């Protein structure tokens, strides 16, 4: 009995494409990017964000792409290296997931939190 | 103006034109890019408060690196940070970069 | 072909089983387990043994069974359509929103 | 009970473990390295409250890696998030 209007029978599945379930992506996703090599965020981006707080502590200066990339590799070493610690907060909170008491725990530990 | 709720149509919602002159300069990191991060680190899965979290912990790091940085540069009268103050602003505590300098 | 292929040999269980005229069988779309709970007494929801018996005779039990009951208990809990009690003495015990008296 | 006492020890600075056999647990791993060790009075008694303060701030911890997975108390799972989040054990 095709009721048409009821997706019990699930209606149709003819067009429905190839969509990975939830979390696998991410068990892919590891594998890559732990991998790659790559500066993970975008330079603009990081280069107005830099030069707005220096601007409030000291007036008008100059930057050097040397120095756009120092800042970013040590940024991004610290928050992945924070990831990390987090995410062993995350097992022994026993869940996957990664929320503010799990950062808050790492920055305390770590002496960040002082 | 807009022609439909959805995103099918043009520009019914979110239409930018102005490029952070003034603002959304801290909102320069995107999903994306938090999510990249956290892959890194070996997390499967993160919360949607940790986007703003990661952005306020990144706002702390540059500022107090950066607070180094500006004395450094003033002390030397050389008013340009270079890669060597990043390393001195940072070797002090942690975060002892290699890459840059000498 | 969910609606198709897994069909092709499953129309031997419809011409025997869910409604027909006169007394008969429930569809699997409602009062599989809306009259179920409509029928027992003394429960206060429905647990999973119980369910799995209130749908004695006549019913494909399949792969069905083993998943499509988790299913539309999800299913129906997105509706909202089902109010439930919660305990570990009992697994579980699932409820209609019938509303006689308001929550 | 057990938080009664919390007030007598924040409340008041002491030394909480014995003393002499810390001088002996000292003893035998210096002896391991270099037999015949001389140890000051004032030596063994500087590394205790080093010591005392290294487990207080571990025990704090612990204390909020606990209530981090809805816990109260620490187990040996906490003590090992704490040392390897701070680069101690790993």
């Amino acid at each position: 009995t095709k009721a048409a209007r009821k997706s019990a029978p699930a209606t149709g599945g003819v067009k429905k494409p190839h969509r990975y379930r939830p979390g696998t992506v991410a068990l892919r996703e590891i594998r890559r990017y732990q991998k790659s090599t790559e500066l993970l965020i975008r330079k603009l981006p990081f280069q107005r964000l830099v030069r707005e707080i220096a601007q409030d502590f000291k007036t008008d200066l100059r930057f050097q792409s040397s120095a756009v990339m120092a800042l970013q590799e040590a940024s991004e070493a610290y928050l992945v290296a924070l990831f990390e610690d987090t995410n062993l907060c995350a097992i022994h909170a026993k869940r996957v997931t990664i929320m503010p008491k799990d950062i808050q725990l790492a920055r305390r530990i770590r002496g960040e939190r002082a | 103006s807009g022609r439909g709720k959805g995103g099918k149509g043009l520009g019914k919602g979110g239409a930018k034109r102005h490029r952070k002159v003034l603002r959304d300069n801290i909102q320069g990191i995107t999903k994306p890019a938090i999510r990249r991060l956290a892959r890194r680190g070996g997390v499967k899965r993160i919360s949607g408060l940790i986007y703003e979290e990661t952005r306020g912990v990144l706002k702390v790091f540059l500022e107090n690196v950066i607070r180094d940085a500006v004395t450094y540069t003033e002390h030397a009268k050389r008013k340009t940070v270079t890669a060597m103050d990043v390393v001195y602003a940072l070797k002090r505590q942690g975060r002892t970069l290699y890459g840059f300098g000498g | 072909m969910t609606e198709s292929l897994v069909l092709s040999p499953a129309p031997a269980k419809p011409k025997r089983v869910k409604a027909s005229r006169r007394s008969a069988s429930h569809p699997t779309y409602s009062e599989m387990i809306a009259a179920a709970i409509r029928a027992e007494k003394s429960r206060g929801g429905s647990s999973r043994q119980s369910i799995q018996k209130y749908i004695k005779s006549h019913y494909k039990v399949g792969h069905n069974a083993d998943l499509q009951i988790k299913l539309s208990i999800r299913r129906l809990l997105a509706a909202g359509v089902l109010k439930q009690t919660k305990g570990v003495g009992a697994s579980g015990s699932f409820r209609l929103a019938k509303s006689d008296k308001a929550k």
